[PDB]
């Protein structure tokens, strides 16, 4: 499994090819996930300065304190 | 014969005068125990909210209406 081609369809890697774009690790739920969150996504984004942060598209009541943004 | 019917009436009167236990205690105890369990189920979410630092309005309760108003 490489960044360009991962072994799972539910995991996507956006790799920076230049010094001005951001990196991303996105995971879409499914398979054994609950039906309510069956197609939501959770992403870890890294700014060009090297700062990591987490975002999620699920409802607020399901969000852990880490990805409350 | 008359005596047989009188014995039947006496038996009916004996059966009708059976002592009834105070069944209110059982029902009340069961209802109080059910409300106990229902209200104690919220301890998990309340404790997680408190330990997470959330405010009162930001704590999401998974409460469903209880027919005992407990």
């Amino acid at each position: 499994s490489t960044a360009a081609v991962t072994g799972q369809t539910g995991l996507t890697i956006t790799y920076p090819a230049s010094a001005t774009e951001s990196a991303a690790i996105q995971g879409t739920f499914g398979n054994s996930a609950a039906i309510k969150i069956k197609n939501q996504t959770l992403t870890w984004t890294r700014t060009p300065e090297g700062a990591w942060s987490c975002a999620t598209t699920v409802e607020a009541k399901f969000k852990p304190a880490g990805c409350a943004s | 014969t008359l005596i047989e019917l009188m014995i039947v009436v006496a038996i009916i009167g004996i059966l009708a005068a059976i002592a009834i236990p105070q069944y209110q205690n059982y029902i009340a105890k069961s209802q109080v125990s059910r409300v106990m369990s229902e209200t104690g189920s919220l301890k998990t979410v309340i404790e997680t909210c408190i330990l997470d630092g959330k405010t009162a309005a930001n704590c999401e309760l998974g409460w469903t209406n209880s027919n005992l108003l407990g």
